[PDB]
RNA sequence: UGCUGUUGCUGUUAAAGGGUUCGUAGUUGAACUGUGGGCUGUGCAGG
RNA sequence: AGUGUGGAGAUCGAAGAUGAUUAGAAACCAUUGUAGUCCACACUGCAAACGAUGACACCCAUGAAUUGGGGAUAUCUUGAAUAUCCUCAGCACGUACGCGAAAGCUUUGAGGUUACAGUCUCAGGGGGGAGUACG
């Protein structure tokens, strides 16, 4: 939204106030750690793993079950992405978008907003190195 | 109320209406001001001497927000029922 | 209309007026170098 | 974006008067607006007002009674040495003789007159009156 | 203004004049709304229409019966009505409690041209629909004179003090709000009584 | 000083940048589609007394059939809408009417 | 002889209005100036012309030629009235905008800047008056400092009672008509502004024409 | 608008130098092209030789010989 | 005829605003019982029994035949 | 002389918002770790 | 608009041609017409590039609308659209405070400012000379 545009959107969650979890959510929290590390085992982010549990098992918050977020449960079983899951979509989007450029030299909107989104990775990656989330060193190659 | 000395002496030339609903000053020349005078209702339907009187600063007048603060007024003093 | 008014003639065409002296200028300090 | 919740709070409360309202909804709030909040509440210049929780930067409602003229934030807050008080009252209020400069000092947060009777400076706060 | 210092009833509504507001359609809102009388209303029927409810109503029109019964010369409370409909109910209700009156087009500078003759400096002033009756209240609003109006649901409020919601258009709504006016100041005061009902019939209030 | 708080077009700050522009329909002159006054013609082909003498001659047309109009999308640059009366210059007050319909 | 046209006249005849405080009081309008003249003592009502200067109409043969009056009145303790009169000839102008000044009193509030002994002699706050793109500020000052303004304010505050101020003007000042009326303005609004001594609430009256109402009515 | 944070001292004192040029009896106070340019170099009096008397004509509405002398 | 209060507002007022403009904001959401599976009202990610329901812009669609009770908190 | 403006200016039309973004020094930057308690006397404390 | 290299070249059309008009008419009008106008690639970086109104953030009155997405509960076709209400985001309109030299602005501020302090930034300081000269 705010960062590269005029988009004022304002489209968010809204946690609860009451933090405990329904009576009728009868799973352990053993039982939900090993849920999330079975589904990071298959190659799924946080946010993915989070949205399985909450559609498909009742768990509307793993934090409010565990105490633990659910990065967190990752880093503790050495499941957790090489480098963090926004900059990895970031990069993923700058890649593509490169390879569009690459057959079409003249889409100087695709240009622009690749402009946009690799100004938006150094940001990331400067921040990611600050709080040691990643390497010195650490180089975006476009 | 008002301006004193330190010999105990009053001061200001008036003390102007503090209106009830706005508490704000009325002005001199304000001419939009005004107070109603609402009768008091004896054990019958029959009209006593006394009176009710109220104040309405000119301002809220000019908002069209005079009605809304007399009703107000009217609930808080008993003249007027809130609910059925 | 549309405008108030001028100290002289049409403000573009004293651009335009200045723009030929430049351009003058130009052509006679390029001669002398 | 915000950069200061007591001068947003102080200017909602400043809107909120001259508009003619008894109550204004103060959000985000914070330790330093409560205090504010108090030391205008202990001159009589608020009524009564409701810190609401919401697990983040709470929320206030603030009952106003007719009293309060005006408030606002100093920014940046300057330092002010107890000589200094003389300078301030001439300068932000509207006499001598009642309104009053709030200040932070490692005292606490309170108004100048109190301050100068604790023979402390600190940073300007705001004002009211 | 039901209310009383005893705590008596004597001034509630007492259904023996509700179905007279039922009636004459004296709820029918004009299928447009005001802010201002968004509070007076109870919702909206079908046919796409507002209705007022009654129980505010009354409570307005008894707090208005009181505030001219608080007058102790009649003569001091002008009654207008710019609009024709109102003219004859403005009559009936000036000769039955005798406030003053005017009819017709208000003529400007009759409230601040002191120097002019016909001006007068009436106490409290009566008017029948604010929209049209504006020029009157606008000149009360030089001269410190408080308003009562009759209010239809897009009502601009603007210096009115005490405003009923009613039927400001129908000519039966105008003069059976008129009549029971002028039923309840004469209650007020000791002229007729609550048991026996008055005899003044209200045909007669309406216009031509 | 501003004459219009429009500009004299249908063009909001924020809406828009640029609109293409048009031939007027008399000039030729080119103006912003927007700010062109349109106006949508439907014209009879004849007269009345032209449409009678049509009629009385056809045995397509008649009281039962009626006779084909003509229909024109016509804009105008503001020179020619003025000096065809199209649009009239209005009083301070006036200019802020604005008309929907056809009337 | 003054035969009054209003009820507020006609009760100041009658003497059952004492004071142009309850006038002031009940926000009422004065629209017969020989009020001002009969509640205010004799000899107590000083009066001076301020400013006279010529306006003109331009016409199809020439210009007209009319004068613009400005009055001030006051009695040097907290009354003050400002008139703006337009006349064919001067004198006309003279004696409408006296008469427009008295019509136009006010109460001005005069307060102490430091200890409150004494009279008042200084506002009690700081008031700011503006008309047009004048605007004089007035500032509470100790007592010795006079009226430190302009001589256009300085003759206006002078004549309002007020012995002690810090003055500021901005704008164009030398527009005389505008910055009379931005000293006015300042102190008509010396007595809007809600200070803690009157946070105390009052109990309202009846109006001088309520209670004289059977007065008033043969 | 101006800065306002409690540690943009320099921003406001590089904002002053910049703009006190602007006004023009502060740049010809702080320059020397003035005082170049005038005759006098600087002094509110000088000496010189006449060199010959002249008549200036007044400026319209004005009609008068002024008399001067160059020096 | 009554004052609203801020700080206790009527169920009215709080139920037409939006869910992070009220006093304290909330979730809009809420889980059901559709064996027997808990499904999000606005699950977007193909919950499974043959698909139980359907991702749309908001609160996904319950695929006809199959009953759906709404659990508590 | 608030016509150099920190206090304390102006920028729609009077002089003056850069054509639009991105962006590095710079400036500026959201909450939160925190109500001390008992005892007697005394105060137009108040509901 | 203009520049370079290829291409294109219907229309219109700076330059120019011819005919009118006129005191003259290098103009307006008429008939034409080069460069251009269009495309690819590379330059140029100027517009009344305007809302003549910098960006981010907060508060702020009323009515009817409108675009997209949601939420809740009358009509039409056979899911789509429509109805009533609410909601977030967007371009706006009419008639409150308040502001302004005024014209005007007003939840879309030019309001909340001598009762002068949310943050950052650009520019201005009588008219010309002049956006000229020099580098
Ligand atoms: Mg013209
Ligand atoms: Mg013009
Ligand atoms: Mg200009
Ligand atoms: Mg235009
Ligand atoms: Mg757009
Ligand atoms: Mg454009
Ligand atoms: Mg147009
Ligand atoms: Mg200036
Ligand atoms: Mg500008
Ligand atoms: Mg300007
Ligand atoms: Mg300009
Ligand atoms: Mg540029
Ligand atoms: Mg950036
Ligand atoms: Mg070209
Ligand atoms: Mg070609
Ligand atoms: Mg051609
Ligand atoms: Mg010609
Ligand atoms: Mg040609
Ligand atoms: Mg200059
Ligand atoms: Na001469
Ligand atoms: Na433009």
């Amino acid at each position: 939204v705010r960062m590269h545009g005029n988009g004022r959107g304002k489209a968010s969650s809204a946690l609860p106030y009451r933090r405990t979890p329904p009576a009728w959510l009868k799973i352990a929290s053993r039982n939900v750690v090993k849920m999330v590390c079975k589904s990071s085992r298959k190659g799924m982010m946080p946010s993915q793993i989070g949205m399985e549990l909450r559609d498909s098992m009742g768990i509307a918050q793993v934090k409010n079950v565990t105490g633990r977020k659910i990065l967190r449960i990752l880093k503790h079983n050495g499941l957790a992405p090489e480098i963090p899951e926004d900059l990895y979509f970031l990069v993923k989007r700058a890649t593509q978008m490169r390879k569009h450029l690459e057959r079409h030299t003249t889409d100087r909107d695709t240009k622009y907003r690749l402009i946009l989104v690799e100004s938006r990775i150094h940001r990331l990656a400067r921040y990611y190195k600050r709080v040691k989330q990643l390497p010195p060193t650490w180089k975006y190659e476009s | 109320i008002g301006m004193f000395n330190e010999e105990g002496e009053n001061v200001d030339l008036y003390i102007p209406r503090k209106c009830h609903a706005t508490t704000t000053l009325i002005e001199a020349h304000d001419h939009a001001a005004v107070q109603i005078s609402i009768a008091n209702v004896g054990p019958n339907g029959v009209i006593n001497g006394t009176t009710t009187t109220l104040c309405i600063a000119g301002y809220l007048r000019s908002q069209g927000e005079s009605d809304h603060a007399i009703n107000h007024i009217t609930i808080d003093r008993g003249i007027m029922r809130i609910k059925t | 209309g549309t405008v108030s008014r001028p100290r002289g003639m049409r403000p573009k065409w004293h651009k335009k007026r200045i723009k030929r002296l430049k351009l003058r200028r130009r052509r006679m300090r390029q001669r002398s170098k | 974006t915000m950069m200061s919740v007591l001068a947003n709070a102080l200017r909602t409360i400043a809107s909120a008067e001259r508009r003619g309202k008894r109550q204004v909804l103060i959000r985000p709030s914070s330790k330093v607006v409560v205090k504010f909040l108090q030391v205008m509440q202990k001159h009589g210049y608020i009524g009564e007002f409701e810190i609401i929780d919401d697990h983040r930067a709470g929320k206030i409602v603030v009952n106003l009674n007719g009293r309060l003229n005006k408030c606002g934030a100093i920014c940046p807050r300057f330092d002010c040495a107890t000589t200094d008080y003389e300078k301030w009252m001439k300068n932000i209020l509207p006499s001598r003789q009642f309104g009053f400069v709030v200040l932070t000092t490692s005292l606490g947060i309170m108004d100048h007159e109190e301050a100068r009777s604790r023979n402390t400076g600190g940073k300007v706060l705001g004002f009211f009156y | 203004m039901s209310a009383v210092e005893s705590g008596s009833k004597v001034l509630r509504m007492k259904e023996s004049d509700a179905q007279k507001l039922l009636a004459m359609r004296c709820h029918i809102g004009t299928r447009n709304q005001s802010s201002a009388m968004k509070k007076y209303i109870y919702g909206r029927t079908a046919e796409g229409s507002h209705i007022i409810d009654v129980h505010m109503m009354w409570e307005k029109l008894i707090l208005a019966a009181r505030v001219i019964a608080a007058v102790e010369n009649p003569k001091d409370v002008c009654v207008c009505s710019s609009r024709l409909y109102g003219t004859r109910a403005i009559y009936k209700f000036s000769q039955h409690v005798g406030t003053s009156f005017h009819g017709g087009r208000f003529i400007p500078g009759t409230f601040t041209n002191q120097i002019q003759k016909k001006f007068v400096q009436p106490r409290v002033l009566v008017v029948t629909d604010p929209r049209t009756d504006h020029q009157a209240i606008r000149e009360a609003s030089l001269v410190n004179i408080p308003v009562i109006a009759l209010c239809d649901t897009d009502a601009p409020l603007e210096y009115v003090d005490i405003a009923i919601p009613c039927n400001n258009r129908g000519i039966k709504s105008i003069g059976m709000m008129y009549w029971l006016l002028a039923r309840e100041v004469l209650r007020l005061r000791g002229t007729i009584v609550r048991s026996v009902p008055w005899e003044e019939k209200v045909d007669l209030f309406f216009y031509r | 000083t501003t004459k219009r708080r429009n500009h004299g077009r249908s063009k909001p700050a924020h809406s828009r940048g640029r609109v293409k522009p048009i031939h007027c329909f008399n000039c030729g002159r080119l103006t912003p589609k927007d700010k062109a006054v349109g106006r949508f013609v439907v014209r009879r082909m004849l007269d009345a007394a032209s449409a009678r003498d049509v009629a009385e001659a056809s045995p397509v047309y008649g009281a039962n059939f009626p006779m084909p109009r003509l229909y024109m999308k016509q804009r105008f640059c503001i020179a020619c809408a003025i000096h065809s009366r199209t649009v009239r210059a209005r009083p301070v007050g006036n200019r802020k009417i604005r008309y929907t319909k056809k009337v | 002889e003054w035969v009054p046209c209003t009820k507020l006249g006609r009760l100041v005849k009658a003497q059952k209005v004492t004071s142009l405080e309850e006038i002031f009081l009940f926000s009422m309008p004065i629209k017969e100036h020989q009020i001002v003249d009969t509640l205010i003592a004799e000899g107590q009502l000083h009066d001076e012309m301020m400013k006279i200067y010529p306006v003109q109409k331009a016409t199809s043969a020439g210009q007209r030629t009319r004068f613009k009056a400005f009055n001030v009145v006051g009695d040097c303790d907290g009354h003050i009235g400002i008139g703006a009169r337009v006349g064919k000839e001067v004198s006309l102008a003279i004696r409408a905008s006296m008469i427009a000044a008295k019509l136009n009193i006010v109460p001005v509030r005069r307060g102490y800047w430091g200890n409150k002994i004494g009279e008042p002699h200084t506002i009690p706050m700081k008031v700011t008056g503006k008309c047009g793109s004048v605007a004089v500020r007035l500032v509470p000052a100790p007592r010795g400092t006079g009226i430190v303004a302009a001589p256009v304010p300085k003759k206006i505050l002078e004549f309002a009672g007020v012995e002690d101020v810090y003055t500021s003007s901005r704008g164009k000042t030398r527009t005389h008509g505008n910055l009379i009326m931005a000293t006015f303005y300042a102190l008509r609004k010396t007595y809007g502004f809600l200070t803690p001594d009157l946070w105390a609430d009052t109990e309202p009256s009846r109006d001088p024409t309520d209670e004289h109402a059977e007065l008033l009515a043969e | 608008t101006k800065t306002n944070g409690q540690n943009a001292a320099r921003k406001l004192v590089r904002l002053r130098c910049r703009n006190r040029w602007a006004d023009k009896g502060w740049k010809r106070a702080h320059t020397f092209s003035a005082r170049k340019a005038n005759p006098f170099g600087g002094s509110s009096h000088a000496k010189g030789i006449v060199l010959e008397k002249i008549g200036v004509g007044a400026k319209q509405p004005n009609s008068a010989i002024r008399k001067c002398v160059r020096v | 005829f009554f004052d609203a209060d801020l700080s206790y507002p009527t169920v009215r007022t709080e139920r037409m605003k939006h869910k992070r403009r009220r006093l304290v904001q909330g979730p809009n959401s809420y889980f059901m019982d559709v064996q027997v599976t808990v499904v999000y009202s606005h699950a977007t990610t193909s919950v499974e029994c043959k698909k139980l329901c359907r991702p749309t812009g908001g609160k996904a669609l319950l695929v006809e035949g199959c009953g759906y009770r709404r659990k508590p908190d």
